RNA sequence: ACACCAUGG
RNA sequence: AACGAGACUCUGGCAUGCUAACUAGUUACGCGACCCCCGAGCGGUCGGCGUCCCCCAACUUCUUAGAGGGACAAGUGGCGUUCAGCCACCCGAGAUUGAGCAAUAACAGGUCUGUGAUGCCCUUAGAUGUCGGGGCUGCACGCGCGCUACACUGACUGGCUCAGCGUGUGCCUACCCUACGCCGGCAGGCGCGGGUAACCCGUUGAACCCCAUUCGUGAUGGGGAUCGGGGAUUGCAAUUAUUCCCCAUGAACGAGGAAUUCCCAGUAAGUGCGGGUCAUAAGCUUGCGUUGAUUAAGUCCCUGCCCUUUGUACACACCGCCCG
RNA sequence: AGCAGAGUGGCGCAGCGGAAGCGUGCUGGGCCCAUAACCCAGAGGUCGAUGGAUCGAAACCAUCCUCUGCUACCA
């Protein structure tokens, strides 16, 4: 049964082909699995056949809802990124625009130096954790001298 | 890939084993000179006197030689004891074993390019090979290494049975290079006090004179260690068959330097 | 180096030996000639006419 | 751990190996032909309801946690 | 029918 | 003769016997109404389903809570110097329910930071008796009580069907528990009633469990740390993110070394729900039910405790004393 | 300059080709009312350097270097 290619490469990662169909894309950053489920649903395809089981035709079907998602009517409570700091637009980051995205807003706080940009500078716990018993990545120190 | 001509070890023989989990009432441990088959060890058989921490005699990932006692040779139950050991025994075992072991990794590479998809074969490969190997040299005291050894010098049994191909290659090609030289260590262990000024001509005539019944090509590794002795490491075989090249070689020497004027060393 | 088994009716309970009290001395019976006695130490919960099994019917413990 | 490989659809010999099993069981459940064959176990299911549609096996117990089969009612 | 058990602002 | 033990007080288990109930019910029919034939019948009648509506019907089994009753080693058989009592068994709701209360003498135990209980000392207008801001949360590291997990005796998605202890509008103080309609994916918002409470939330539609679907031995859809972006509620104020919701990121961890804790029957454990604190608010604690085992009926070995005899150079009492 | 032995965890060392541990030390923890003894975890490695053989080495071969003992003691 279905012995052709199961492999694809969607857009700069190897999404298996084995596992099924949502749980297949999920490889993608910024595409969780409560995201594919609607992405896939708003695209029609059934959800009982794995990745292998799509021709050339679908896959673009799918990628064109996953970056434009305000227009196939996928609300904007769903869209990763909101009401964007710089330009006010609403998106799903997917691939490396999340890498990007992440390290511009890093590079934003850091730069008026905010306490949460020196926190992440000194490499510290950025929301409001205690510190004294965890973490905890260091060696042991001996009262010795 | 089994070691022996007997899969089920018999009572009585020494066995390297790693041991592998500390038990309640014994220690699980593997078995290295026999195919894996489990062990038992009794916690009341690692040492003979009391004991401060387990810990301290058997860790897991230690290859020992251990005794069996008994075995139900049906079920599969080895009774194994440490108690029972004399570090002689872990010699005779262990220079067995490092040797068994690279007859393991030598009978490797056939099935590399000929047919493994079955660690059965290797059995196949194993009964032609070892269990007729040492059902001979085992009444001297001899195993199948010592017929690869005979082998690679003059090969000649390997030829005398069924002959395979590349096998013979990766048989010789990998002995005698770990065959190899078994160094040679007679020297010249002669003193002279030299009396003669013509004696520079009578040490060369006598170099000359140093390997007897033989040729003026074949290389000598002179040494020059003491200004009033002259050694030489002679003919080159094996340290096995040279010996006349030393029982008889200096005589002529300390004769020769003897003849000219005033008396000298024997 | 070969024993069948034996098969033995408990008549009586001694007492709780062991160090922790935990093994049990009792009076067996044999079932084939009850004539035969032993005492024995058992290791569970005997309560008394009930049939052990010995596997080596020569032995005869005497304390914990 | 290692790696126990398993196939999500048939190859031609696997699946002439499906269509010739059904006799040598006498308990067939998704377990045992998955793991006899190199089958995910997802696709067990599937093949051996694909089966039963066929008369070839019969069903013995189904639940919710396990579900089993058996030969033939036959022999 | 007895391994080892020292010391105290 | 006195105290402690015991007796005692509360609670759990049994009454188809008593007392008596629109703030609890049940059965009946007076009913009537709805619905299906679902069975005789036809569809009514015979019947079946009703937390549908009634009764100025009958009663107290279920509910509630008062007075009494019941269990005493009382009966029967063994072991007991025939005593004090122990063991098994019968009849039984039950032959050992769980707590509260507790002596003499002490401890240099804890508390002056509960107190308008309190001696002495200190400071007393440049205050050690008030407002604004920060801290008790700061992180190279060592330890303690815990929560969630390492999956198939499972995770996800639907479907089905069961509780018990409780609290509730606040006397300054200024806030309570929520039904039902509507709006919003969600947290939430607006509107309009009940409750000072067996009367309303409420027949408290609790989780595990139960039934059916997807996944497949892969750090996987196990696990859910860390981090980005956005939306609400509390408040005078939320940044060092109070709490809450959504999309996204997806770490260690594959049953844990030496050691060591708790536990005997509706108990261990799994599972959720109320009280306390509480403007907002449990990974805590104090209670409640719900599914409900394995192993024991013992001993003095280990750590300790009580009684007698015995030894001591100890009495700040072996954590003692003391020799070179 | 020569002979012999050695070069591996901070230090002493084991390791007869299928390839990194032992004793001690350091850091931490366990046990006890404490402290030593005793128990367990962690870190620490160019196996002296350079080439070569071998399917493969820390190990075998060759050259060099560095320590130790003993004679040589040498314009
Ligand atoms: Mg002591
Ligand atoms: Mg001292
Ligand atoms: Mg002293
Ligand atoms: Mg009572
Ligand atoms: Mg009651
Ligand atoms: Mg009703
Ligand atoms: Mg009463
Ligand atoms: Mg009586
Ligand atoms: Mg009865
Ligand atoms: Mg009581
Ligand atoms: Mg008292
Ligand atoms: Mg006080
Ligand atoms: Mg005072
Ligand atoms: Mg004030
Ligand atoms: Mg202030
Ligand atoms: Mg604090
Ligand atoms: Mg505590
Ligand atoms: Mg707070
Ligand atoms: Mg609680
Ligand atoms: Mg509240
Ligand atoms: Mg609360
Ligand atoms: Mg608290
Ligand atoms: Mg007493
Ligand atoms: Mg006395
Ligand atoms: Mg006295
Ligand atoms: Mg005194
Ligand atoms: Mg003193
Ligand atoms: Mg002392």
């Amino acid at each position: 049964p279905e012995k052709f290619q199961h492999i694809l490469r969607v857009l700069n990662t190897n999404i298996d082909g084995r596992r099924k169909i949502a749980f297949a894309i999920t490889a993608i950053k910024g595409v969780g699995r409560r995201y594919a489920h609607v992405v896939l649903r708003k695209a029609d395809i059934d959800l009982t056949k794995r990745a292998g089981e799509l021709t050339e035709d679908e896959v673009e079907r799918v990628i064109t809802i996953m970056q434009n998602p305000r227009q196939y009517k996928i609300p904007d409570w769903f869209l990763n990124r909101q009401k964007d700091v710089k330009d006010g637009k609403y998106s799903q980051v997917l691939a490396n625009g999340l890498d990007n995205k992440l390290r511009e807003d890093l590079e934003r706080l850091k730069k008026i130096r905010a306490h949460r940009g020196l926190r992440h500078f000194w490499g510290l716990r950025v929301r409001g954790q205690h510190t004294k018993t965890t973490g905890r990545r260091g060696r042991t120190v001996g009262v010795s001298k | 890939c089994r070691f022996y001509q007997h899969k089920f070890p018999e009572v009585e023989d020494v066995v390297m084993v790693n041991v592998r989990s500390i038990a309640e009432m014994g220690a699980y441990v593997s078995l290295l000179e026999y195919n894996n088959i489990e062990g038992m060890i009794l916690l009341s058989e690692l040492s003979r006197r009391r004991i401060r921490s387990i810990n301290k005699l058997i860790r897991i990932g230690r290859n020992e030689c251990v005794v069996v006692i008994r075995v139900d040779k049906e079920k599969g139950y080895i009774d194994l004891s440490k108690r029972r050991v004399s570090p002689e025994e872990a010699i005779k075992c262990e220079d067995k074993f490092t040797k068994s072991k690279t007859v393991y990794s030598i009978l490797r590479h056939v099935a590399e390019v000929l047919e493994y998809t079955k660690d059965e074969q290797l059995e196949s490969l194993f009964q032609r090979t070892a269990w007729v190997f040492d059902d001979k040299y085992k009444r001297p005291g001899y195993g199948a290494y010592d017929a690869f050894k005979h082998a690679v010098s003059d090969p000649s049994i390997l030829d005398s049975l069924d002959l395979n191909e590349d096998e013979r290659e990766v048989l010789i090609n990998n002995i005698n290079r770990r065959l190899t030289p078994q160094a040679v260590k007679i020297r010249a262990d002669i003193e002279v006090a030299c009396y003669g000024y013509e004696g520079i001509d009578a040490v060369k005539e006598a170099l000359r004179a140093g390997l007897n019944c033989s040729t003026e090509t074949m290389p000598i590794k002179i040494n020059l260690i003491a200004p009033p002795r002259y050694v030489m490491t002679t003919t080159t075989l094996e340290r096995t068959e040279g010996l006349s090249v030393l029982n008889q070689a200096m005589a002529v020497i300390k004769e020769k330097i003897e003849e000219k004027r005033g008396v000298f060393n024997v | 180096r070969v024993q069948p088994i034996k098969l033995a009716r408990v008549t009586k309970v001694l007492g709780r030996t062991g160090s922790q009290g935990q093994c049990t001395q009792v009076r067996v019976e044999f079932m084939d000639d009850t004539s035969r006695s032993i005492i024995r130490n058992v290791k569970g919960p005997v309560r008394e006419g009930d049939v052990l099994t010995l596997l080596e019917s020569e032995r005869e413990a005497r304390r914990l | 751990r290692d790696k126990l490989n398993n196939l999500v659809l048939f190859d031609k010999a696997t699946y002439d190996k499906l269509c010739k099993e059904v006799p040598n069981y006498k308990l067939i459940t998704p377990a045992v032909v998955s793991e006899r064959l190199k089958i995910r176990g997802s696709l067990a299911r599937a093949a051996l309801q694909e089966l039963l549609s066929k008369g070839l096996i019969k069903l013995v117990s189904k639940h919710r946690a396990q579900v089993i089969y058996t030969r033939n009612t036959k022999g």
